[PDB]
């Protein structure tokens, strides 16, 4: 049995190898353990505070709204430091680590920005730090690549499979399986085998925690919605959390619509996919109708994730949680409207969450509404993929 | 699970142990992976553990990996493996079948539809690599339902309530891991628990490998990598192949005679 | 007359054509006048809080210090809005523009980082604005002009001269001595004809201010010094200002050393040049033995002013600061090290700041003290560089 | 100054204004250079402006600034300027010559030691084109211990205070500009204040304009950048050059005149 519920209604589980379930076990036993130490929140809150830069800011963006009713606030992750939300989670994670009386950390990572956050929050809390990458990343992250090694992280190509996210996935288990004695795998999203999700929601709360009292300052009331993008679904669980109990508060999670969800070209499986068994859970995912897995496509590499974490699944469910998509060409005019009329330069797979809020507020000027987009991210990695882009199209 | 019994039985009779081999279904062709069943048969084997090419398999090693790389590349799906099972099981009626599989793949069509189907074709064993015994409920009870063996692992770490639970819940035989990672004292408390019997996998690669197996109290021992390996060897050479794989397995079944 | 004293000692002043005087003046009154404004106070307070992210953390690095007597801390002005310290005065400077009653901007830009941090003020509070750079520096730093262009600026290739910083200093003030009825000339540093090196030092003080409370709340005391790169001098002068009157603690700035004094191809003017009269400033600077003006080199662009803030000058003459210099490779030695033992990718500029820290450090690893290094900005703009060259090196 | 004094004084018993050029020293070359010279003052120029090549003129448009491109092209230094201007005043007794220069080049080897050098070669005033009448103090001061001409610039939107600052202070010639921005009423005001005489500058590139300035007032205009243009579009051919710049000058003389 478990400390906690490993599921979120059908969603969720442990679908792992039985020799990872003494892994899972001690995990969710020693995040337990940690949630109610005063010592360990006081150590993962002077992190948050004094090197990763929280609170972040709330801004109001007042040009991208003139004309309209819509009243639009930004949660600053992109001011975090790393430059995304990930890094909450990780730093938290880490410690987790060094609880257990580990001394290494084994991570996943696609675009490579968990990989950058993995490296970082381990050359700080002196681990050791190995990462699993696919092959087809790999040569198309360079950047990242460096970044990863100048921090003193080891990283190591994937050729098996599809040479992505899904293989990187797998490669990471495999090492796990067999040295999850002094080793600790720090899973990058709010998905896989509880207890992550759970660990991963709980490391970012703060986000809608913040944003709550934040919006409350300001505004004197709550938002009538929050919306964010979902790839995995970590900065979403992020921002929601602390909301689910406020009724009035809509919840809006924006999945990558690429090309668009008719072309089959996209990273929507929450809404579009089918509920399958892979990567240590129950829950949607883009897969053949023999059931093999598939991979998701996106603009922007940081969506990429193949499913998405469960309790978003079970969200959407019970009607708690609404989820659309947004499309590659949504996501870019986004991503050039905010910076000329705001000054800031989000990372493309934020673009997707305010792409959604600037539809909800376009298709009805009129109506009365106050927004919150969680800005996930900045975009400044993102400039030469958007360069490209208007380039090839005159 | 009747033919793993009848297996058995007739094995201690002669006071012998078990060699089962391991091979990906369609690898490295249709054609080629029936002949090489076929061979691996009348070499020696007393049971058959036989994989469906799947995209994710996170539990094997890079040997296996390119088993079902081979497989996927020859367009072998896990419809085409049900063919071949029928046919494998039509040529040999008492040869026990034990399939290897993934979660995504049972329970994409539905849990229950799938062991329908195993049991329409003739297997009689199913081991979810990807299940633990905490989540095995609904597929344990499926296979039940349509009389297939429901396969347990139980790891070299495994606690008391682990052990009596694997007793309690597997059928067939009880999957005995040699190490951790990936493909590449239990004993007694298993029979003490009356649990089916055991057969050690993972890294069983040589003879005596198979001889300390069943001195050890195991009922067999499962290699897989090393006749993988064979076939990945000898890609360019189909025949050369299988006179290979007829050597290495007459060997490893040599080695469980009493 | 003016308002304000133009000199700090013998340096400083107001050296431009007749014609740019009124503006000088005009300029000077609108700070004085904004300076005694609550309103303004509060919007700039604003601004630099809700949209650029302050204050920002002091983090304290104890992995790099181990084994020695020193404390370190770094002022993480690189996890300002931008990624660097400028952000805080073109945010001032953009509404002073605002009070004059002006809608355009004008700007010059050698990396680009200023270029940027105008560009994205602009975009924010609603100027038109034009920046001019050296073509020899649009087609090196193509990554900051596409983000210019992204926020709406105007980018300007100036090929006159060395096609460099100074040649576009130059042009942006002949465009200024024909338009400041309606443009306002966002001057990028602590130098330049007076008012600005006051200017934009009151506009960067809150890096001190915060950095005092902060240290006094952490260690109950002050720091025995505080470190700071010198390019032109604002990020140095913006962390030194509320520490001059606190005699006990040392005031250190760094310059660019680049291949080293003795080679002659470096960039510190304050301690290796001769004082000139140029952009509108009497300061030292790099120039030839007839008086002509020099560029100031270093692997770090950003820190290529051929001259410095003349508050520099006078505090260094007077001795309340002192000033040195570090070298190409101390500056990515430094810059490696923080990257793998605290997890932060630093700018070559900041590194330099820290470069002298660790020297300081290693030099008496037993000497008990307490310094701040201000982290100016962030080094994600620097990866390519570094690689280039420890590739070069094998 | 004594030589503007005289010319001035001449220039009024004629009832004509001056047409006063400006070129760079050393543009294109050395040699080239003294010829341009000596054809604009055969050509009709009442007085010199000359710039000294500076590496950073802020204060003027792209003709001049291409004009010290290439007569730094042509390793043009201030010491070889000055070796110039002692030969154009050997050649040229009574013509003022007034210097263009930037703050930096005066300061460099002492503000004191360049206004004893522009004695030393004959020059008769220096317009410091980057030092407003706020900075002016030193320069002016040691110009005038060095009988050298300070030259102050009246801008168009000068107020009655800097009016009365450049009538005292200034001496020679009041530069009084046409318009804002870099190279490419007050009248009265000015001489109420017994200021020195005016020569408008900026933009005068036709006769009608050197006529224009006479008729309101001034007593000359200066003409650079239009000069400039000649010599950059006759770069190929000295001869052809030279014959330009003496129509252009004999043109806009022939307009000062009564
Ligand atoms: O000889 P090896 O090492 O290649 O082992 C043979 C592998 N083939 S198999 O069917 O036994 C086999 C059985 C169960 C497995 O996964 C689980 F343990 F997690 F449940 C993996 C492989
Ligand atoms: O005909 P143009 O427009 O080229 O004008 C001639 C330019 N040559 S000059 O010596 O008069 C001259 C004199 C002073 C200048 O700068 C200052 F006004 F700021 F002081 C610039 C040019
Ligand atoms: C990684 C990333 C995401 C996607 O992951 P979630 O787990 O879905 O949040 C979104 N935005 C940014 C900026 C990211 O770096
Ligand atoms: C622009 C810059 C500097 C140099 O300018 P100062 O005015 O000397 O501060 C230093 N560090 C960073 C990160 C910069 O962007
Ligand atoms: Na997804
Ligand atoms: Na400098």
């Amino acid at each position: 049995t478990t400390l906690l519920n490993p599921y979120f209604g059908e969603f969720g589980g442990m679908y792992v190898p039985q020799i990872l379930m003494p892994a899972l076990n001690q995990l969710e036993e020693a995040f337990v353990s940690a949630q109610k130490d005063p010592e360990f929140q006081a150590q993962f809150a002077d992190l948050l505070k004094n090197y990763a830069g929280r609170p972040t800011a709330l801004t109001k963006c007042q040009n991208i709204t003139a004309g309209t009713r819509t009243t639009l606030y930004l949660k600053r992750e992109d001011l975090l430091h790393g430059g995304a939300h990930k890094t909450n989670q990780v730093l938290g994670q880490a410690l987790l680590a060094k609880r257990m009386g580990k001394s290494e950390i084994i991570a996943e990572t696609g675009a490579g920005q968990h990989g950058v956050a993995s490296a970082l929050a381990s050359a700080l809390l002196g681990l050791k730090c190995r990462i699993y990458m696919g092959a087809k990343d790999v040569e198309r992250q360079s950047p990242n690549v460096f970044r990863m090694r100048l921090m003193g992280a080891e990283v190591i190509p994937v050729h098996s499979g599809s040479a992505t996210l899904k293989d990187a996935c797998n490669e990471a288990l495999r090492d796990w399986s067999g040295s999850y004695e002094t080793a600790h795998y720090m899973l990058g999203t709010a998905a896989g085998p509880h207890p992550y999700p759970t660990i991963v929601r709980e490391f970012q709360r703060m986000i809608g925690e913040e944003t709550k009292a934040q919006i409350l300052d300001k505004e004197g009331r709550l938002p009538d919605a929050v919306i964010a993008c979902v790839g995995g679904g970590s900065n979403a669980i992020g921002m929601f959390a602390d909301f689910i109990n406020d009724t009035s508060v809509g919840l809006i999670g924006v999945e990558p619509g690429g090309h668009g969800i008719e072309t089959g070209e996209h990273g929507a499986p929450l809404k579009h996919g089918r509920v399958g068994i892979y990567f240590g859970m129950k829950a949607p995912m883009m897969q053949t109708a023999d059931g093999q897995i598939e991979e998701s496509y996106s603009i922007s590499a940081g969506l990429d994730f193949p499913s998405v974490g469960p309790q978003h699944a079970y969200l959407n469910s019970i009607g708690r949680a609404d989820y659309v998509s947004i499309t590659d060409d949504e996501a870019l005019e986004a991503f050039k409207t905010l910076c000329r009329h705001e000054g800031i330069i989000p990372a493309l797979e934020s673009s997707h969450a305010l792409a959604h809020a600037l539809k909800m507020m376009r298709e009805q000027p009129e109506k009365e509404q106050l927004l919150v987009v969680n800005l996930s991210g900045r975009g400044d990695k993102d400039i030469f993929t958007v360069h490209d882009i208007l380039k090839a199209r005159g | 699970m009747e033919r793993y019994e009848n297996l058995f039985a007739q094995l201690n009779d002669r006071r012998e142990g078990a060699f089962v081999p391991f091979v990906t279904l369609g690898d490295p062709g249709i054609e080629q992976s029936l002949k090489i069943i076929d061979t691996l048969i009348d070499a020696g084997a007393d049971a058959l553990e036989l994989g469906v090419p799947f995209s994710d398999p996170l539990a094997d090693g890079p040997t296996i990996q390119n088993a079902n790389l081979r497989a996927f590349a020859a367009g072998v799906t896990p419809a085409q493996c049900f063919e071949m099972l029928a046919l494998i099981r039509e040529k040999h009626p008492t040869i026990p079948i034990g399939l290897l599989m993934y979660a995504n793949l049972v329970f994409n069509n539905g849990i229950d539809a799938f062991y329908a189907r195993c049991e329409q074709v003739g297997v009689d064993s199913v081991l979810v690599a990807d299940v633990p015994v905490e989540e095995s409920a609904p597929f344990r009870q499926a296979a039940l339902r349509h009389n297939i063996a429901p396969i347990f692992i139980c790891p070299p770490n495994a606690d008391d309530d682990l052990l009596r639970q694997v007793a309690s819940y597997g059928r067939g035989y009880t999957y005995l891991l040699s190490r951790s990672g990936v493909t590449g004292h239990l004993i007694e408390k298993l029979k003490e628990y009356h649990a089916a019997p055991a057969l050690q996998g993972f890294g069983i690669s040589s003879p005596e490998q198979v001889s300390a197996a069943v001195r050890a109290g195991a009922a067999g021992a499962i290699s897989g990598s090393a006749i993988v390996k064979i076939i990945e060897k000898n890609l360019a050479s189909p025949k050369q192949m299988l006179a290979e794989l007829r050597s290495f397995v007459s060997a490893m079944k040599a080695a469980s005679r009493a």
